[PDB]
RNA sequence: UGUUUUUUUCUGUCUCGUGCC
């Protein structure tokens, strides 16, 4: 629902990375690229913002008051 | 008494005022009620999609752009 | 009847990881200063949140998972607190522990970005990894919401929970060409060779070796962001000194009383 | 909800992924499934042996 | 003296419902509504 | 709650040591004085979760939580049903940390 | 809804003992060391540095069980040479090497900084 | 009541007495779904009132 | 020349469906 903190097999900060990698994939970077533009080498850590899925959008969708 | 006065649209009956309206615009066979209907559910949803731009105005929106150009 | 002096030799010294090599030493003590590198290190973490007022979406403790998992750095700060379970005093005294503080609430209409930088803590040096990069965030708060809480962190170690686990990964190899035998190829021919590999591209491994010891072991402490790698490492070598003196204290105790 | 946009349906505490096609009876979700059967008026020629026909035809 | 504070459904606007009355929100009128978070000492252990 | 009978009848109430004859050897004032617990609360197996009493004085026919389950209230929602009666939905959360034994596939 | 804690693995229990000596009956000169709350960080290092001395005719340590937090190292010296002070020795010549280790870490770290 | 344990391992968890004895109480922590049986001095009572009321 | 309290295993019906070894 929302980016993990730190990665479940290594163990390195990843949280303050989605928004970083996101803006990164939108200027002209692709995936490939973007990856080890952020500092990751393992290919553990590279799930963190591939297989990710962002539903916290769906669910502030749904705002309680106006 | 609190409702005649109080302005309906806010906050979270937007969808159900929209869906009230568009019924009573149905149910009525007149003209110029049904014109009068379908403007005000026109300027419902106009003032619902400013409201959501205001709120999806970042992250939201964003995150519709970056997927967009991905796929 | 006695142990070795082992040789250090560090190749890279940089901020974020250290790429060191112990030479001149058995196995099982690098083996050993590996997993107290993951495991047996002081660290100041959170571990204790009180929630006064959620109205976010996600669950009540989910707050408090990722609250945990923010790093804090202790660069001088953790050889000085004491643990909280022999601490001799009620509540979490600051001589103890380190309080920490977020409130937040959106009230303008785009949605928020709650991150580490909300935890105001009480301590100067005791702050979330923000002060040299965005922040961590924890959650993401929409016009009419709010989270109100306030935690403390304490002292703690990765064998305790993940928390406490300063190092990202340790790239621990030692004996790159295959001289030792401990690893039968198949097929040396089709596997790559390793980072710290001395033979030419020609010979795919190095001879066997009959009388030949593990030495010349390699290490790649990386470092999350709250202890600095070389700290780690000095921290986990005293920590094992430190257990070793206290099994000898037992032993002899034990032998005395018998 | 028919032909609904998303908006309406985030407003009104649903999603727009929801398949639907079922219905609610004291709100608990009810679907109806696809009983399948002999095709009718169609001619089939049978042939029971643990009987006394040799050939039956069903219609 | 607590007058049983609730939450209305859609509106979210604060009600004061007593025992033995119609459980309705003091505008418009629905019928769905939600209580509010406990005062006690919600203290969780981030583990 | 609905009307059993003529002289039947349910209400919310907590119910007390002295008034109530029918009643459990649980925990009765973790839940406010509706009879409805608080979002947020423990509970545990066996406590009371809805403040429900039939009068004949009155006997405790309330629900408790089912034994081995060790949760947590999310939100509790009040309305009435098709019939007009007070109706009320409970639901407990519970972090399930995965340990030995869970199936995995 | 019964899973442990986190500090069964370190932390002491009132009553429990750190290290228990207990003489075997089936050779000379041969006793089994039990330590309690510990892993194979504590046995490994010892199995090795016992491993250098040649006077130790046998010595390896064992997990009875990995959920339960306790190891036995039995060790076998000698009849000239008990059990007991090979244990001693092997801590303390432990514990030099690593505060020699420290050390030249240290002064590799700080003379590795700008020079 | 709701207490708070001050010493021992679980210094800084808080739960809500079960069942009480002369020596020893069961508290079920707050966090934790697992009841443990912690000795009764080793607890604070800590208390949630609501002081106004007007 | 004096000192205020003793009550305790309850309990629920018949039917249908789904999942697992
Ligand atoms: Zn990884
Ligand atoms: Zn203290
Ligand atoms: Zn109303």
């Amino acid at each position: 629902m929302i980016i993990p903190v730190r990665c479940f097999t290594c163990g390195k900060i990843v949280g303050n990375k989605w928004e970083a990698y996101l803006g990164l994939l939108q200027a002209e970077y692709t995936e490939g690229d973007a990856l080890d533009a952020l500092g990751l080498k393992r290919y553990c850590c590279r799930r963190m913002l591939l297989a990710h899925v962002d539903l916290i959008e769906k669910l502030l969708n749904y705002a309680p008051l106006e | 008494e609190k409702e005649r006065f109080r302005k309906a649209p806010p906050n979270y009956a937007m969808k159900k005022t929209q869906l009230l309206k568009e019924k009573a615009m149905a149910e009525d066979l007149g003209d110029q009620d049904k014109a009068k209907q379908i403007q005000d559910q026109l300027n419902e949803l106009e003032e619902r999609a400013e409201a959501l731009d205001r709120q999806r105005t970042k992250n939201i929106s964003a995150i519709s752009y970056i997927n967009q150009r991905n796929r | 009847p006695y142990a070795n002096q082992p040789t250090v030799r560090i190749t890279e010294l940089t901020d974020e990881n250290v790429k060191f090599i112990i030479e001149n030493t058995d196995l099982a003590v690098a083996n050993s200063i590996r997993r107290v590198f993951i495991a047996e290190v002081p660290i100041i973490a959170i571990d204790w949140v009180q929630i006064d007022a959620n109205s976010s979406v996600l669950h009540d403790e989910f707050i408090a998972h990722r609250l945990g998992l923010i790093p804090l750095t202790s660069d001088d700060i953790v050889d000085k607190l004491q643990y909280s379970r022999d601490c001799t005093c009620e509540e979490f005294c600051p001589e103890c522990s380190v309080e920490f503080t977020l409130d937040v609430r959106c009230n303008e209409d785009q949605t928020r970005h709650v991150t580490s930088r909300d935890l105001i803590s009480n301590s100067p040096r005791v702050i979330p990894v923000t002060s040299r990069q965005d922040d961590i965030l924890i959650v993401k708060l929409r016009k009419g919401q709010e989270l109100r809480l306030r935690a403390y962190a304490k002292k703690g170690f990765g064998k305790e929970h993940a928390k406490w686990n300063p190092t990202a990964g340790v790239a621990f190899e030692y004996d790159p060409d295959n001289a030792l035998r401990h690893t039968v190829y198949p097929k040396p021919e089709e596997w790559p060779k390793s980072e710290y590999s001395e033979l030419d591209e020609d010979e795919s491994q190095a001879p066997y070796d009959p009388n030949g010891k593990p030495e010349r072991f390699y290490y790649n402490v990386e470092s999350c962001g709250s202890l600095r790698p070389e700290t780690i490492v000095l921290s986990a070598l005293s920590g094992l000194k430190k257990k070793l003196s206290d099994l000898q204290t037992q032993l002899s105790h034990e032998i005395q009383s018998d | 909800l028919n032909g609904l946009t998303d908006r309406d349906l985030c407003e009104l505490n649903e999603c727009p992924l929801d398949p639907g096609g079922y219905f609610i009876i004291n709100g608990s979700e009810k679907v109806l499934i696809a009983q399948e059967k002999m095709a009718t008026n169609t001619v089939y020629v049978f042939a029971k042996k643990d009987s006394k026909y040799a050939y039956t035809g069903e219609c | 003296q607590q007058p049983m504070i609730y939450i209305c459904g859609e509106c979210h606007t604060e009600n004061e419902i007593k025992s033995r009355d119609p459980i309705r929100c003091r505008e418009c009128g629905y019928r769905i509504m939600y209580k509010k978070r406990t005062k006690r000492l919600v203290v969780f252990d981030a583990r | 709650e609905s009307k059993k009978g003529f002289d039947q009848e349910e209400v919310f109430e907590k119910p007390t040591r002295e008034t109530c004859q029918g009643m459990r050897h649980a925990i009765y004032d973790k839940l406010d004085d509706d009879g409805l617990i608080a979002p947020g609360v423990r509970v545990s197996g066996d406590d009371v979760i809805i403040g429900k009493t039939v009068t004949l004085t009155k006997r405790d026919c309330s629900t408790f939580l089912r034994t081995s389950e060790t949760g947590i209230v999310d939100q509790v929602m009040v309305t009435l049903n098709q019939e007009g009666y007070k109706f009320c939905k409970i639901r407990v959360r519970s972090v399930r940390i995965p340990q030995i034994g869970d199936k995995f596939a | 809804m019964n899973a442990p804690p986190a500090f069964e693995s370190f932390l002491l229990f009132e009553g429990e003992k750190k290290i228990t000596i207990n003489k075997d009956t089936k050779v000379p000169n041969a006793c089994l060391f039990t330590i309690n709350k510990e892993d194979h960080t504590l046995g490994n290092i010892i199995k090795s540095q016992l491993l250098k001395d040649p006077q130790v005719l046998f010595a390896g340590y064992k997990v009875p069980h990995p959920l339960e937090h306790k190891i036995i190292i039995r060790v076998q010296t000698t009849p000239d040479y008990s059990p007991q002070e090979a244990f001693t020795n092997a801590i303390t010549d432990l514990i030099s090497e690593l505060s020699l280790l420290e050390e030249r870490f240290r002064v590799a770290i700080k003379d590795k900084q700008e020079g | 009541q709701t207490v708070r344990i001050s010493q021992g391992p679980y210094k800084g968890y808080i739960g809500v007495v079960k069942d009480a004895t002369e020596s020893t109480a069961r508290v079920e922590l707050h966090s934790t779904c697992q009841t443990i049986s912690v000795d009764r001095q080793r607890l604070t009572t800590v208390g949630s009132r609501r002081p106004g009321g007007m």
